[PDB]
C-alpha cells in the first residue's frame, strides 16, 4: 500500500504503448484497418516515442546532460558537507590542530616573558 | 627441508684466554664451550627451528625463525623467505641501521618519525630490516610499529638481523621446529641483549661466538644486494627499490652510508636530522656544502671540532672521517633530510627512494602504481620538463585499468590521456582478456553464450562475443553495435578505423563485465548521453544479477549486483529529478530521443527492458506518458465521459479543443 | 569555426570560439554574441587588464580577490574580458574561477581576447564547425602560449 | 566561528615566532 | 550476537577459511563442531547467515552439480536412471 | 560430513586465522564509536 499508486504507474506505461501500435479501426472493423494498411504497404513497396533528432539539436541537449552531471555532484557534495555527520567530521581536526598549536606558543611565550624581564632587569 | 638447507656453527675448539681464563675469544664461558680463524668453529646442522611467539606486554604474534651461518647463501634465504615464510616480494625496500647503544628522542619527533615510518611501510608494503634487539633505534622503531601500525594493518613483514650470540636466552631457542615461548623478563645486568617481541620475522645469523657485532653486518649486506637483485614483475628498475634510514649512529654509520651511495645500484640514504650524532653530522655534511667539496673553512672547522668533541672521537682520525664525510657529500643526489618544523614522512621517504633510483619517469610511474601513492606520484613524477616518451603513458593507462587504479586514471586523464587516441579494438580485446585484477565471471557467461550460439581455458573472446553478451543479458531485440556487419567487417580486415569515437560506453561495458563499480562511476562521471549509459548499465548490471541468481552461487557476486543495480537505477532517477527541477522542455524531448549507439531505442523502453522501478513513476514521465494518450488533442477536461460522447457521437467530436500543429 | 572543448585537469565545458579580423565591426561581433552564442547582455562588466606575462601571488590575497572576482561574477552576472592564454593575470584568474566559482553556479561566461599566432596548436583549431580536442600538455620552450581551457568563451583577434 | 579561529591563531602563530625572536635580538644587543 | 558478528566478520575477510572455521571438530568440546553446539544452544541468528547457508546448501547436493532449476530435475532423474548420466558431477 | 578431521598443520593455519578476527574485529567496533555522533563530542568538549 506504500507502492499502490507507484505500480499503477508502470502498468499504465505497458497500455500505452500497445495503443500507438494498435489500428485506428476497432477489432471487430479491424478488417477495414488491415485492408488499408496493407494498401498504403504495397502501394509504396511494389513501386511518436521516436522522433528523428538532428544533427544540430542533439548537440543543445547533450550538453545539457553533462551540465547536469556536474551540477549535481555539486548538490551531493553540499548536502554531505552540510549534513550532521561530515560538517562535525571536520571540527575535531582542527580543534586538534589548536592543541599543539596553542600548546607551542604557551611553551615559548613563557620564554617570551622571562626575557622581557632578563631584558628589563639588564636595562 | 630447512634443517638440512641451512647449516650453523659453533666454537669448539682452540679456548684462547682474553684478560681471564674463562672468557673465550668465542665468547662463551671456558666451562660452557663443548669464523674458524683462531676459533676453529665446527660446522653442523642447524637446531634452532620453530617459532618464538612471544608474551607479556602484549605481541603474541606469530615469531617464526631461522638461524643460518655467517657465510651462507644469500639466494638460499632468498627461496626459504619467499616459498616456506608466506612472504611475497615487496614492491619497495627500507633499513633501520642506526645506533646500536640505546639512546633517547623528543616525543613529537619520534612520533612524527615512527608516524611516517609505519605508513611507509603500509602503503609501500616493504620489507624492514632491523638490527632486531630492542635496544636503541631497534627499541625506538619497535615502539613506532607499535604507536599506530598496531591500529592499522599489523602485517608489516619486519625482519631482524641479530646474532645468535647476542640475543638472550639462547638455550629457549634450542629445538627444532618448537615453539619455544620468550617471556620479556629484561634483565639489567645481561650483556644478552633482549629482543623486540613485536617483530614478525627473526634472523639468527651465527657466526659461531657469542655476544660479538659485526658478524650480520656481512649477512645483511649480501642479503639486501641479493634483494635488490630479484628483478621485480612490473620490471621498473634495477629489481625491489631499496632505501635506508639512518637514525643516531656512529662511525659505522658513516661507513656504511659511503657504501651505500657509492654502490652498484646507487642506494640512496634517507638522513634524519635532529637525533644527534651521526645522523646529524651527515646532516650537517649534506645542508652547507653543495657540490661535495664547496664547504668553506669556518663550518669544516666546526665539523672537526664538533667530531673530536662533540662524538668524543680522535682528531688524528678526524680528516679521515672529513673525508669519508666529504666523499657522502659528493652524491648529495641519494642523500635525504628530513627536517619537521597527516603530513608524515611518507612523501619525504618516497620522493627519496624514487629520486635515486637511476629510472625512467615511466618505471617511477609503474614503481608509484605498484605502491597504491597517487599524491607522491603527482608531486614527484608528474613535473614540469618532463619529456614522457611517446607509448609509455599508453601503456601507464593499460596498466593502470587492469589494476583498478581510479585516481591513477584521474591523475592520467588530468595529464593529457587523449582517450580517442588510446582506445582502438586489439587494446581493448586485451582490456578484456586481462585478469590481472579482481575475481569476475566472465568465463562463465561467454561459455554459456558459446553453448547458446551452438570452451578452452586458453580461450581469448572476441568483441563479438561480448557483444552478444550483451545482446543474450540485455534480452528481448537489444541488438549491440558489436554484432553489426559494419563492425564484424573491419575485425575480418583487421584481425581512425580501429580508435571508437564513443570510448566511454565501451567503458560502460567493460566496467560493467569485470566488476568494477569504481570504473563505473568514475567513466560516468566523464562522456555523453549518460543517462543512457547509467539506464544500460542498470540493465546489464540487473541482468548478471539473474544471472548469478539463477546461477546462485557464492552470494556476495549476487548480493553485489543486485546492490549496483539497484544503486544504478536510483542513480537514474535522481538524475531525471535533476533534469526535472533544472528545466522541463529539454527535459521530455531527453526522455524521448532515439540512441543510435543503443540499439536505437530510448530511455522508456529501455527502462522497462531495464524492470527499474521508480524511473518512470516521476512527474516528467507523468506529463510525457499522459501527452502521448492525448495525441495532437485537447479534449480532457473531465474525461472518460467526454471522450465516450465523442466516439458515440461524431457530430460531438466538432466541440473539442485541438492541439496547434 | 566550432568548438575546443578541453581535457585533461577536468574543464571539459561547451567551449566555442570565433576567428575575425583585428579591424572588424564591434555592433558585427555584438549581433552574433547576442544571437547565435545564447548570451543574453549582462547587467555590468569587468575585465582582466593586468600583467601579460607569468607572475605568482601570496594564497590569501589571492584568495581571497579571486573569491570576490567570481562571486561578483555571480552576482551581477557580468561578461569577463581576459587575455585567454593562461600564464600570468589569465592563469590567476583561471585558478580563481576554478576557485570556488567550479563550486557556485559554473556559468560564468568569460570571454577570452586572444591573437590567432599567440595560441598554440594553430592547425588544431583549423575547422569550420568541428569540434577540435586541445589537449593542455604546456610545452616550457614554445613561444606560443598556452589556453586556459576553463574559460567558456574565445575571441581569435 | 571554529574556522575563524583557524586563521586568525594562526596569524598569531606566525608573528609570535617573529615577536619572541625581537625579544630576544633586543635583549642580546642591550 | 557476539557470534553473529564474529560470524560476520569472517565472512566479510574471506569465505573458505570461514566455511571451515564453521566446520571443523573441536577437542575441547566434546568432538562436535560449531553448528550441531549452536543448535545445542538453541542460538537464532547464528546459522541465519550466508556462510552457513551455502554451507547447508552445499552440503544438501553432495558430490553433485545438479541444481539449475532444481526440484523438477532431480525428481526426473530418480524416476530415470538414464537421465542422471546428462548431469553434472562436482571435481572430486 | 560436517565431521571433518583436520590434522595438525592445517589447525594451525585456521586458529591464527581465529585470533588475527578478534583482534581485527574490536578495530572496527572501537572506529565506529569514536567516529559516532556520540563519542566523538564526547571528546569535543573536554
Amino acid at each position: 500500500k506504500s507502492i499502490s499508486n507507484q505500480v499503477w504507474k508502470f502498468q499504465r506505461y505497458q497500455l500505452i504503448m500497445t495503443f500507438h501500435e494498435r489500428p485506428v479501426l476497432p477489432p471487430p472493423l479491424i478488417i477495414f484497418s488491415h485492408m488499408t494498411m496493407i494498401f498504403q504497404h504495397l502501394c509504396c513497396r511494389w513501386r511518436g516515442l521516436k522522433l528523428f533528432i538532428t544533427d544540430d539539436e542533439l548537440k543543445k541537449v547533450h550538453d545539457f546532460e553533462e551540465q547536469c552531471i556536474e551540477e549535481y555532484f555539486r548538490e551531493k557534495d553540499d548536502r554531505f558537507n552540510s549534513s550532521n555527520d561530515e560538517r562535525i567530521r571536520v571540527t575535531s581536526e582542527r580543534v586538534e590542530n589548536m592543541s599543539m598549536r596553542l600548546e607551542e606558543v604557551n611553551e615559548r611565550e613563557h620564554s617570551m616573558k622571562a626575557s622581557l624581564q632578563t631584558v628589563d632587569i639588564r636595562l | 627441508w630447512i634443517e638440512r638447507a641451512f647449516y650453523k656453527r659453533e666454537c669448539v675448539h682452540i679456548i684462547p684466554s682474553t684478560k681471564d681464563p674463562h672468557r673465550c675469544c668465542c665468547g662463551r664461558l671456558i666451562g660452557q664451550h663443548v669464523w674458524s680463524i683462531s676459533k676453529h668453529t665446527q660446522l653442523s646442522p642447524t637446531d634452532a627451528f620453530g617459532t618464538i611467539e612471544f608474551q607479556g606486554g602484549g605481541h603474541s604474534n606469530k615469531a617464526m625463525y631461522v638461524r643460518v651461518s655467517f657465510d651462507t647463501k644469500p639466494d638460499l634465504l632468498l627461496h626459504l623467505m619467499t616459498k616456506e615464510w608466506q612472504l611475497e616480494l615487496p614492491k619497495l625496500l627500507i633499513s633501520v641501521h642506526g645506533g646500536l647503544q640505546n639512546f633517547e628522542l623528543q616525543p613529537k619527533l619520534k612520533q612524527v618519525f615512527g608516524k611516517g615510518l609505519i605508513k611507509a611501510a603500509m602503503t609501500t608494503g616493504a620489507w624492514i630490516f632491523t638490527g632486531g634487539v630492542n635496544t636503541g633505534v631497534i627499541r625506538h622503531v619497535g615502539d613506532a610499529l607499535k604507536d599506530h601500525a598496531s591500529k592499522s594493518r599489523g602485517k608489516i613483514c619486519t625482519i631482524g638481523i641479530a646474532p645468535w650470540g647476542i640475543v638472550e636466552n639462547q638455550e629457549d631457542l634450542i629445538g627444532r621446529d618448537v615453539v619455544r615461548p620468550y617471556q620479556t623478563m629484561s634483565n639489567p645486568m645481561s650483556k644478552l641483549t633482549v629482543l623486540n617481541s613485536m617483530h614478525s620475522h627473526f634472523i639468527l645469523a651465527d657466526n659461531g661466538t657469542t655476544g660479538k657485532y659485526g658478524a650480520e653486518v656481512k649477512l645483511r649486506r649480501q642479503l639486501e644486494k641479493h634483494i635488490s637483485l630479484q628483478k621485480i614483475n612490473t620490471r621498473i628498475g634495477q629489481g625491489v627499490p631499496v632505501v635506508a634510514l639512518i637514525v643516531e649512529g656512529g662511525p659505522n654509520v658513516i661507513s656504511i652510508v659511503l657504501e651505500y651511495l657509492r654502490d652498484t645500484p646507487p642506494v640512496p640514504v634517507v638522513v634524519c636530522d635532529g637525533s644527534g650524532r651521526a645522523s646529524d653530522i651527515l646532516a650537517f655534511g649534506h645542508k652547507y656544502s653543495e657540490e661535495g667539496g664547496l664547504i668553506n673553512e669556518s663550518l669544516r672547522d666546526q665539523l672537526l671540532v664538533t667530531i673530536q668533541k662533540t662524538f668524543t672521537y680522535t682528531r688524528t682520525q678526524a680528516q679521515h672521517l672529513f673525508i669519508i664525510l666529504m666523499e657522502c657529500m659528493k652524491k648529495k643526489e641519494l642523500i635525504t633530510v628530513f627536517r619537521m618544523g597527516h603530513q608524515d614522512i611518507d612523501l619525504a621517504i618516497l620522493t627519496a627512494l624514487l629520486k635515486g633510483a637511476n629510472a625512467s619517469a615511466p618505471d617511477q610511474l609503474s614503481l608509484a602504481l605498484a605502491w597504491n601513492r597517487v599524491d607522491i606520484a603527482r608531486s614527484q613524477i608528474f613535473i614540469y620538463g618532463q619529456q614522457w616518451p611517446v607509448g609509455s603513458l599508453e601503456q601507464a593507462m593499460l596498466d593502470a585499468l587492469v589494476l583498478d587504479r581510479v585516481d591513477f586514471v584521474k591523475l592520467l586523464i588530468e595529464n593529457g590521456v587523449s582517450m580517442h587516441r588510446f582506445l582502438t579494438i586489439s587494446r581493448l580485446e586485451e582490456l578484456y582478456n586481462t585478469r590481472h585484477g579482481p575475481s569476475n565471471t566472465l568465463y562463465h557467461l561467454v561459455r554459456d553464450v558459446k553453448k547458446r550460439e551452438y570452451l578452452p581455458p586458453d580461450y581469448r573472446i572476441s568483441l563479438i562475443d561480448i557483444g552478444l553478451v550483451i545482446e543474450y543479458l540485455m534480452g528481448g531485440a537489444y541488438r549491440c553495435n558489436y554484432t553489426r556487419k559494419r563492425f564484424r567487417t573491419l575485425y575480418h580486415n583487421l584481425f581512425e578505423i580501429n580508435h571508437f569515437p564513443f570510448p566511454f560506453h565501451e567503458l560502460m561495458v567493460w566496467a560493467v563485465l569485470m566488476k568494477r563499480q569504481k570504473m563505473a562511476l568514475f567513466f560516468w562521471q566523464h562522456g555523453e548521453e549518460a543517462m543512457a549509459k547509467a539506464l544500460v548499465a542498470c540493465k546489464l548490471c540487473k541482468a548478471m544479477a539473474h544471472e548469478a541468481s539463477e546461477n546462485d552461487m557464492v552470494d556476495d557476486i549476487s548480493q553485489e549486483l543486485n546492490h549496483n543495480s539497484r544503486d544504478f537505477g536510483q542513480l537514474a532517477v535522481e538524475l531525471l529529478d535533476q533534469s526535472y527541477k533544472q528545466d522541463e522542455q529539454l527535459a521530455m524531448k531527453l526522455l524521448t530521443y532515439e540512441l543510435k549507439n543503443w540499439s536505437n531505442a530510448t530511455c522508456l523502453q529501455l527502462a522497462v527492458a531495464a524492470k527499474h522501478r521508480d524511473f518512470i513513476a516521476h512527474t516528467c514521465s507523468q506529463m510525457l506518458l499522459t501527452d502521448m494518450w492525448m495525441g495532437r488533442l485537447r479534449m480532457r477536461k473531465n474525461s472518460g465521459l467526454k471522450v465516450i460522447l465523442g466516439i458515440l457521437l461524431p457530430p460531438s467530436i466538432l466541440s473539442l479543443e485541438f492541439k496547434n500543429k
